[PDB]
């Protein structure tokens, strides 16, 4: 009944944006995230399922991390169209939508309906952001069509087109084949991955926070219900995160990097989908969209066209608290103790050896150690001299949710015994 | 329902249709002068420019044909519950309902923004 | 769009080109552009006699004539000092205002016939048919009358246009109060 | 087509050639009698000449229409020049064999109509639709983009209204619940002549017909007096004839069809003929709309638009889900018609302030 | 049977289309294509496995209806100021 | 294929296309008004066979050259004869047209056959409503081979068949 | 059966390549459309009647009438201007083309169906309890998500 609020909320603002100033607007979208959040805990435990909507712990959590990410990427969002606010709601109902389903065919109209919004959101008109629009459009659109002859021939192998079916030989297995393109490419996955660093580069800042948190959750969030063969795993495994770091290696800029970056953590990812514990790409999301929600709230407050790697430096003579915030975010997205990011990177690579794919795994670890380099060179380019940069130390809004994305990452990164309990049924 | 005699018949149509068409423009075509000119073949308006050299057209007719397939997608969900009707009763009705105001409230967004632009 | 309104197409009456610079559907600005109709009566009369130019002064303006017919021949009057009768300053009014109504009647009916219904150009212009015919009778014409003279009018009434008139007027006022 | 037979192939394609031709004669004929109308309308008296009922006129008309130069205008698409006009006749011509003009078997012996589709309204909204598409192609192919811009004024004008006429067919749908025309035909002949239930529906049918190039929109546009229209200017012997005549099928169509659904096509309480009642009332409904075409204004296409999307088709749908609420609960039958008929009086009371 | 490996060969022919086009729109055209192959498959598969593949293709319409608007838009917006819609005219984003 | 190579063609076609005159006023003058007249509640030719009025040159046969004839719009109107089908006529209304008329200046075409080939002239200031659908009736009869100058000579049914255009 | 069946198919692939080989816009979208009669024939060859009446009114009638709404504001009828052509991409491509074909053939080869069910003919009749019902709540979702789509054109055309 958390949907129900996420449509009504979204309804009456379509019309009272005309009555109400789009601040007023901001206002009540951040109050019918905030109450969608607060209405999902109040279920924790409770799942609930009306038709094909099917809510789990799958549903809750990643909702959950969307309408997080939804809230902090509204914060920022100051411009005078109410417009700008009402299709992040869009996207946040539309991705509920997408974990809270096992029909394939509800799945791709939820892919739509949670996609279409962040097409338009993406026009600050800057010449990039038309280029990052038309691939971002193209590509998933293309997505889109092998995704659907791939429902197709999943019907085709099964009479429903609700995942989990017996399946055949090699019509089911191309089915999934067909389905895996559409959903790596959601997800960020090599050799699908080459919209995702324009995209996150010519995109305003705030909402690549929104996108490369809530869509990447949502994404893997409907990979679960699918039982990918191991060859297709490993294969996506290997080649998005070799690229990602790798093509990370070569980036001058913060935020093509950390496109590359997000693909080889999707790759990482990817690893928990060989068990489908839910538990451990849970827990592996919690950390994620914390820390990159903060780094791209730093990086808005720095600026939301593009931000080079120099801009980050003397961050903490310039804000100290933001400094050690971006430090900590680094050394978790590089999964280092005492941070939370161990604890995520462990439990994928724990689903993944109870697998039994071993090489991936090395490889995986050996990418994951070259990683370090420029997650230093991010991290530790807080203290260096600050050079010539626009900096905008943020409100107190900003602040505090920087502040309370760290605190929760080395929180659950130093007693992950605290939360993990209840990742199941919920305890 | 109808048998698909019916539809062949309705290819026979067509058939008719087409063939009285093409023998229409035949008749047409074959007899006449045919004494092309240069100002003849020449589109309209005394040596250049009815229009002209024009920027592209307004995107208002974009706007009408975009707004005409999503209200034709809404007529082809309605039409099915237009059908059966009293089998699926208050549900059905509440269904449609709900669906139709959606889009209703969609309309009424483009309208109290308009298209006279 | 500096779109290129041809002369008399479309169907603009009066022959006259027109630019409409245009984007959309409202109007930025028309150029006008005239002279398809350039003939040369301030060229002409410059060669005719007083007498002869009141052939040429009805020509310009064709449905209101008597106006310019009355204008030049009070302008050579005063210039040479011609005594009026008022019986002719009585039938220059009648006739003044006569070609006057036949003149409004075409506007009205060209104005709505353009865009609006085609239906209500005829019944006016039917009415006009009528007041033509009234100069015919005392004429012989049905407009670039010759009957204005420097003194006056040309010569008399016949006895069977004032009936007409009287006619044409009492029929007149619930015509015009029905396009009203 | 549950209870009603079907005719051999031949004889299917023999009823259409016939109804083919006596379209032809029956728009060389309706022309004549347009212009006599519009004559007696305007005092002046029509074409005394040729005929002496003008009945030989058309044929000096058609004897002009071809060795009158067919023309291929420099500019202009080779292919689609040609093609346009018979796409716009071709979809046009079709549709009207649907519609009922008797009981089954009196066509002495086999049908009276020439198909029968289980699904009828969606096959008359497609070749409806097929119609608006030869128009504005016809109007990009001539090259000229003045006539271009009429071409797309025509376009999203019946593209609207062609819109509103889904809603319009909507509402008796789920009162006779077949998409066959002979069910709802025969529903009104059982508990009588469909308008009396849904009247409001029936306007923005008939107001819809008026969009479709009948008359007052009249911003179509014609290439007179106006941005000039597209679809025509360009031809010239033939293909100017063909795009006249799918017009005018079209607007018999829509005269045909009127009565058809919401009124009573043919099924008379009366008498119960076969032809001429239907005959007759598509007599009625031109000679009204001809009373339209001569003594009403033109709309400028925005007045068209806000008339036509803010007004008729919310209307539409509103009555639609009123009817679907009542024959889904079903309660009675008699609330429908005490609605419309207390609607008719709303809408009627309003006009004489 | 046919009918299923046509819709392969629509499909096949639409990423070709995708892949060869210069233009947005003939690309837009080619992954409608490929839409429309889908539908085939899903109608035979339903004709297969009982109805419920009609009722999919028809929300597959409805999905394609959205995507076609949002898309145009899309095309209008970039293509508007801008010079021929050749696709490859946009490549200030390099890795 | 223009009306011709058959005894019973020829005549039939003929008649279609006297009856069938479609005239396309190029109202210049008060000529045009006394056209315009031939169509209201006392004289209209729309019995003929020329009610209906196509604006657009591609689709009409007769051109009535109703008014003065200034220069500026010579070539104008000239290109709306060339841009008509071929079986096309042209009739010159008026004095101002036909001949320089009074107007007999630097201004005024003195004669609009220079521009375009005259099918029937027919004087007059204006010439009365009548008269035109005089014109109109002898053009009718002149493109049925039913037409005679005063020299005994039978005239062509269509003028603009012989002119080598450019 | 198969002679009007090869008929319609080989007119579906023939549209479909030139759907995709013809550079006229204008002529490409005219195949489409025309494939997309073909397509409703075979529609309701397939049973499913209804489904073929609104191929051709939504799809024919309705999407393809925006593309060329579209393309005939902005002209783009002559697609061949800003090359950077990448000619060998053109043979290089259709390779794809029939590997994605090939596999779907693999997976679609030796695989019979049984394909013998009483659709009734795919009448909305019977659609409409299964819309209304176990469909009622994609249905609904694909409403919010047409009412977006609409508010996502708006405001990215949105001159202001
Ligand atoms: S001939 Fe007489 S009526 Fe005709 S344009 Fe000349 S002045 Fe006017």
């Amino acid at each position: 009944m958390t949907l129900a609020i996420l449509a009504v909320f979204s309804v009456a603002l379509t019309l009272l944006g005309f009555v109400l100033p789009p601040q007023g607007v901001k206002r009540a979208t951040l109050l019918g995230l905030a109450l969608a959040l607060a209405s999902l805990l109040l279920t924790w435990g409770k799942p609930f399922a009306f038709g094909p909507y099917a809510v789990d712990g799958v549903s809750q959590v990643f909702t959950l991390l969307a309408l997080l990410g939804a809230l902090w990427t509204v914060g920022l969002v100051r411009s005078g169209r109410f417009e700008f606010y009402l299709l992040v709601l869009y996207a946040a109902l539309g991705m509920h939508l997408l974990a809270s389903t096992r029909h394939l065919l509800l799945m791709l109209v939820a892919l739509e309906a949670l996609s279409l919004p962040l097409y338009a959101l993406a026009t600050w008109r800057r010449g990039q952001g038309l280029e990052a629009a038309l691939k971002y459009f193209l590509l998933g659109a293309l997505a889109a069509a092998f995704f659907l002859y791939g429902a197709a021939l999943f019907y085709g192998a099964t009479g429903s087109l609700v995942l989990g079916a017996p399946g055949e030989g090699p019509l089911y297995a191309l089915a999934l084949g067909l389905l895996l393109v559409g959903l790596g490419f959601k997800a960020a996955l090599a050799p699908f991955h080459f919209w995702t660093p324009d995209v996150y580069q010519g995109s305003p800042t705030p909402v690549v926070l929104f996108m490369a948190t809530s869509v990447k959750a949502a994404a893997f969030a409907a990979l679960l219900r699918v039982a990918a063969p191991p060859e297709a795993l490993a294969l996506l495994v290997a080649l998005s995160v070799v690229v990602g770091n790798l093509a990370a290696l070569a980036q001058k800029e913060a935020k093509r990097l950390l496109a590359y970056s997000s693909i080889a953590h999707a790759g990482y990812m990817a690893l928990a989908l060989y068990t489908g514990n839910a538990q451990a790409l849970g827990f592996y999301l919690l950390t994620y969209v914390l820390a990159t929600g903060l780094a791209f709230a730093v990086l808005s407050q720095i600026s939301p066209d593009r931000v080079p790697l120099e801009a980050l430096r003397g961050l903490y003579r310039k804000d100290p608290l933001l400094g050690l915030a971006f430090l900590v975010a680094m050394l978790s997205l590089l999964g280092l103790p005492p941070l939370a990011g161990f604890w995520g990177k462990y439990l994928a690579f724990a689903e993944a050896a109870r697998a039994g794919a071993w090489g991936v795994l090395v490889l995986a670890l050996v990418t994951s150690a070259v990683s370090a380099y420029y997650y230093l060179g991010l991290g530790l380019a807080v203290f260096a001299r600050p050079e010539e940069t626009p900096f905008r130390p943020g409100p107190p809004w900003a602040r505090a949710a920087v502040v309370a994305a760290g605190v929760l990452l080395l929180a659950l990164g130093l007693l992950p015994g605290l939360v993990l309990p209840a990742l199941a049924a919920g305890g | 329902m109808a048998p698909i005699q019916e539809y062949v018949g309705t290819l026979i149509y067509v058939g008719v249709a087409l063939f009285i068409g093409v023998a229409a423009l035949l008749v047409g075509a074959l007899l006449g002068p045919k004494k092309p000119g240069r100002a003849k073949l020449m589109p309209y308006e005394s040596g250049n420019d009815p229009a002209g050299e024009v920027k592209r057209f307004p995107v208002h007719f974009y706007v009408v044909a975009m707004l005409f397939i999503l209200f034709d997608v809404e007529v082809a969900f309605l039409w099915p519950y237009a059908v059966s009707a009293g089998g699926l009763g208050l549900y059905g009705f509440l269904g449609v309902l709900a669906f139709t105001l959606l889009l209703f409230v969609g309309f009424l967004y483009e309208w109290w923004k308009g298209v006279m632009r | 769009m500096t779109l290129n309104v041809g002369p008399q197409h479309p169907s603009t009456h009066g022959v006259l080109r027109l630019m409409v610079t245009l984007s959309g559907e409202e109007v930025l600005e028309v150029v006008p552009h005239i002279g398809y109709l350039h003939t040369g009566f301030e060229k002409t009369m410059e060669h005719r006699t007083y007498l002869q130019n009141i052939t040429y002064t009805p020509r310009m303006d064709y449905l209101h004539s008597f106006a310019h017919d009355l204008a030049y021949a009070l302008a050579v009057e005063k210039l040479l000092g011609a005594v009026v009768p008022p019986r002719a300053e009585t039938i220059r009014v009648i006739l003044n205002e006569l070609s006057r109504l036949a003149s409004h009647l075409v506007f009205l009916g060209t104005g709505l016939l353009d865009l609006g219904a085609l239906t209500p150009f005829f019944y006016a212009f039917r009415e006009r048919e009528t007041i033509l015919d009234l100069f015919e009778w005392v004429t012989g014409q049905r407009f670039h009358h010759n009957y204005i003279r420097i003194g006056g009018v040309k010569e008399d009434l016949p006895e069977e246009f004032v009936p007409e008139l009287k006619k044409l007027l009492e029929v007149l006022p619930h015509r015009i109060d029905e396009y009203e | 087509t549950w209870s009603y037979p079907v005719d051999p192939y031949w004889m299917v394609a023999l009823k259409a050639l016939l109804v083919v031709v006596g379209l032809l004669t029956a728009f060389a004929f309706m022309t004549l009698i347009e212009r006599r109308l519009l004559a007696r309308f305007q005092v002046r008296m029509g074409p005394n000449r040729v005929g002496p009922f003008g009945l030989l006129q058309p044929l000096a008309d058609a004897i002009k229409s071809i060795f009158k130069e067919d023309i291929v205008v420099a500019q202009a698409d080779r292919f689609l020049f040609v093609l346009a006009p018979l796409i716009s006749v071709v979809f046009a011509l079709l549709a009207f064999g649907l519609i009922p003009f008797g009981p089954p078997g009196s066509f002495f012996g086999y049908q009276p109509w020439v198909i029968n589709l289980d699904l009828g309204i969606l096959y008359l909204f497609a070749v409806s639709e097929l119609a608006v598409y030869g128009i504005f192609l016809s109007g990009w192919a001539s090259g000229s983009k003045y006539s271009l811009l009429g071409s797309l004024r025509s376009s999203a004008s019946l593209i609207s209204y062609e819109l509103g006429l889904g809603l319009a067919l909507l509402a008796p749908v789920l009162l006779v619940g077949s998409l066959n025309l002979n069910d709802i035909v025969n529903w009104q002949k059982e508990h009588g002549w469909l308008f009396l239930y849904a009247f409001p529906a029936f306007l923005v049918y008939l107001i819809a017909s008026m969009a479709e190039a009948a008359r007052t929109p009249f911003d179509l546009p014609e290439a007179e007096q106006e941005l000039v229209g597209g679809y025509h200017t360009e031809y010239s012997s033939i293909k100017w004839a063909l795009f006249q005549m799918a017009e005018y099928i079209h607007f018999i169509t829509a005269s045909a069809l009127i009565p058809t659904l919401f009124l009573g096509g043919w099924t008379m309480p009366v008498l119960e003929v076969p032809y001429l009642w239907m005959f007759l009332k598509i007599a009625f409904f031109l000679f009204f709309f001809i009373w339209i075409r001569a003594t009403w204004f033109r709309l400028r296409y925005d007045q068209l638009l806000r008339f036509g999307w803010g007004f008729l088709f919310p209307l539409a749908l509103l009555w639609f889900l009123v009817t679907a609420l009542v024959v889904a609960l079903d309660l009675p039958r008699t609330y429908l018609l005490y609605l419309s008929a207390l609607s008719f009086l709303v809408l009627l009371g309003a006009v004489l302030y | 049977m046919s009918y299923l490996l046509t819709s392969a060969l629509l499909f096949a022919l639409g990423v070709y289309g995708v892949l060869t086009r210069r233009t947005a729109i003939l690309v837009f055209l080619s992954i409608e294509l490929m839409l429309n192959a889908a539908n085939l498959s899903l109608v035979g598969f339903a004709r297969a496995y009982g109805l419920d593949g009609q009722v999919a293709a028809l929300m597959v319409i409805a999905v394609a209806a959205a995507e076609v608007a949002v898309g145009l838009g899309l095309i209008v917006a970039i293509f508007r100021h801008r010079e021929s819609t050749a696709v490859d005219d946009l490549s200030e984003l390099r890795g | 294929r223009e009306g011709i190579l058959f005894t019973t063609l020829e005549k039939l076609v003929a008649w279609g296309r006297s009856n069938s005159l479609w005239p396309a006023t190029f109202g210049l003058a008060c000529c045009a008004i006394e056209m315009m007249a031939s169509t209201d509640a006392r004289n209209d030719l729309a019995r003929f066979g020329s009610e209906v009025f196509r604006a657009s040159p591609r689709q009409a046969d007769v051109m009535i050259v109703a008014g003065r004839l200034s220069k500026k719009m010579a070539p104008v109107m000239r290109r709306v004869w060339e841009q008509m089908p071929d079986p096309k006529w042209v009739i010159s209304m008026g004095a101002c047209a036909s001949s320089g008329g009074m107007f007999n200046n630097y201004a005024i075409v003195q004669n609009v056959d220079s521009v375009v080939p005259v099918d029937v002239y027919v004087p007059g200031c204006p010439p009365r409503p009548e008269a035109l659908i005089y014109a109109v009736m002898q053009l009718q009869k002149k493109v049925r081979g039913q037409a005679y100058n005063e020299r005994g000579e039978r005239l062509p049914p269509v003028a603009a068949w012989k002119r080598t255009r450019g | 059966m198969s002679l009007l069946e090869g008929l319609a198919l080989f007119l579906l692939l023939l549209s479909g390549v030139l759907v995709v080989t013809l550079r006229n816009a204008i002529h490409a979208a005219l195949a489409l459309i025309l494939n997309f009669l073909v397509l409703a024939g075979v529609y309701v060859a397939l049973d499913a009647r209804f489904l073929g009446f609104i191929q051709v009114i939504v799809y024919a009638g309705a999407i393809v009438v925006l593309f060329l709404f579209v393309i005939m504001l902005l002209f783009a009828a002559q697609g061949e201007i800003g090359f950077d052509p990448l000619v060998r991409s053109r043979p290089l491509a259709a390779l794809l083309a029939l590997g994605v074909a090939g596999i779907l053939a693999a997976g679609l080869w030796g695989l019979d169906l049984a394909f013998t069910q009483d659709l009734k003919g795919g009448l909305p009749q019977a659609l409409g309890p299964l819309l209304y019902g176990d469909w009622l709540f994609v249905l609904l979702a694909v409403g919010f998500l047409l009412m977006a789509a609409t508010v996502v054109a708006v405001a990215l055309v949105e001159p202001g």
